[PDB]
């Protein structure tokens, strides 16, 4: 049976841990957002054919340029994430994430994931952004970033509403079969 | 409530880490040092390169650190002191990270399916590679937990600040030690 290592990278502001927890438990954790997601594997069926999917978090390692790539070798697929309501995180895809992922794993597929889709239509968030002379990241922006880096897909999701979440990981698998 | 959620995670995740290192030592490391199974010549007596000082990291967490975090269960606001007390022991993450690339290449180039066979045999969800990244994960994760405590503890909280400073410095030193 096919085993799949999937590493999830991006800024603290994406909610990496939350995303993974929300995907795996089928529910936004709500009460308390845990800071720890331990390496996970589980059997799922994709286009019929069952698959063992492996998920590694990278949260905590965002300031450790030489430690993060320890997780990189033998990865079957990367999720490079940015938060849709953080322009900085989006720009970091280009400035930080894609470069180190390519430098170490030149032929490994990347899915570009915009997280926090539920906050893109949120007054308080939008206003918090307007105050810094910024706006949320829109769909054509993600598509164009995806092209620029060689992502096989650009996908949007919310851990909160679960919208696009299952699809993200389905597509992570489809990019390896 | 938030401070107690975090301490509860700190402790639950510490137990899991100790359980995971233990598993690693008693499956992957044991098979090699046993001489019950036939061992690839590419990796023979290179267990020091594969597992680095993970025995020592396990012993630390299993004999000392988990016992001591437990004592702070009702003292979340003070738990930074735990790290201060035991700062020198965390220097062993520096040695571990240094060795990790060497460990990783070694496994690709010379073990073929040795560890895959053992994984399969024992019925483990975690590969040897999954177990061996954990100390790197864990050493960067402590600082997250302390930041969380800082968001919800009063000015009786330089009993976090100094803990955090230690747990920021360890991973940085480990990071800056890499070739
Ligand atoms: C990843 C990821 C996260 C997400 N959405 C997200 O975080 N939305 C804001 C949640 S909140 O801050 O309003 C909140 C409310 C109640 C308890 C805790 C937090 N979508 O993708």
């Amino acid at each position: 049976m096919q085993a799949i290592k999937c590493v999830v990278v991006g800024d603290g502001a994406v909610g990496k841990t939350c995303l993974l927890i929300s995907y795996t438990t089928n529910a936004f954790p709500g009460e308390y957002i845990p800071t720890v997601f331990d390496n996970y594997s589980a059997n799922v069926m994709v286009d019929g054919k069952p698959v063992n999917l492996g998920l590694w978090d990278t949260a905590g390692q965002e300031d450790y340029d030489r430690l993060r790539p320890l997780s990189y070798p033998q990865t079957d697929v990367f999720l490079i994430c940015f938060s849709l309501v953080s322009p900085a995180s989006f720009e970091n895809v280009r400035a930080k994430w894609y470069p180190e992922v390519r430098h170490h794993c030149p032929n490994t597929p990347i899915i570009l994931v915009g997280t926090k889709l539920d906050l893109r239509d949120d007054k308080d968030t939008i206003e918090k952004l307007k105050e810094k002379k910024l706006t949320p990241i829109t769909y054509p922006q993600g598509l164009a970033m995806a092209k620029e880096i060689g992502a096989v897909k650009y996908l949007e999701c919310s851990a909160l509403t679960q919208r696009g979440l299952k699809t993200v990981f389905d597509e992570a698998i489809r990019a390896v079969l | 409530r938030k401070k107690e959620f975090i301490m509860a995670e700190l402790l639950q995740t510490e137990k899991a880490y100790v359980r995971d290192l233990h598993e690693c030592l008693e499956t992957y490391l044991w098979e090699m040092t046993s001489g019950v199974e036939e061992i690839p010549p590419g990796i023979l007596n290179k267990e020091h390169i594969i597992f680095g000082n993970i025995q020592e990291i396990y012993d630390f967490h299993n004999n000392i650190f988990l016992k001591e975090l437990e004592k702070y269960e009702q003292l979340p606001e003070d738990v930074g002191h735990c790290f201060v007390t035991w700062a020198d022991k965390f220097q062993m993450y520096v040695t571990y990270c240094k060795n990790k690339p060497d460990s990783n290449q070694l496994i690709l180039e010379h073990a073929g399916t040795f560890f895959d066979e053992i994984q399969q045999r024992h019925g483990l969800a975690n590969s040897i590679s999954s177990y061996l990244i954990k100390p790197v994960q864990r050493v960067t994760k402590y600082q997250l937990l302390l930041k969380e405590l800082l968001t919800c503890c009063e000015e009786g909280k330089g009993e976090l600040k100094d803990g955090l400073e230690v747990m920021l410095s360890v991973p940085k030193k480990a990071n800056d030690a890499m070739h």
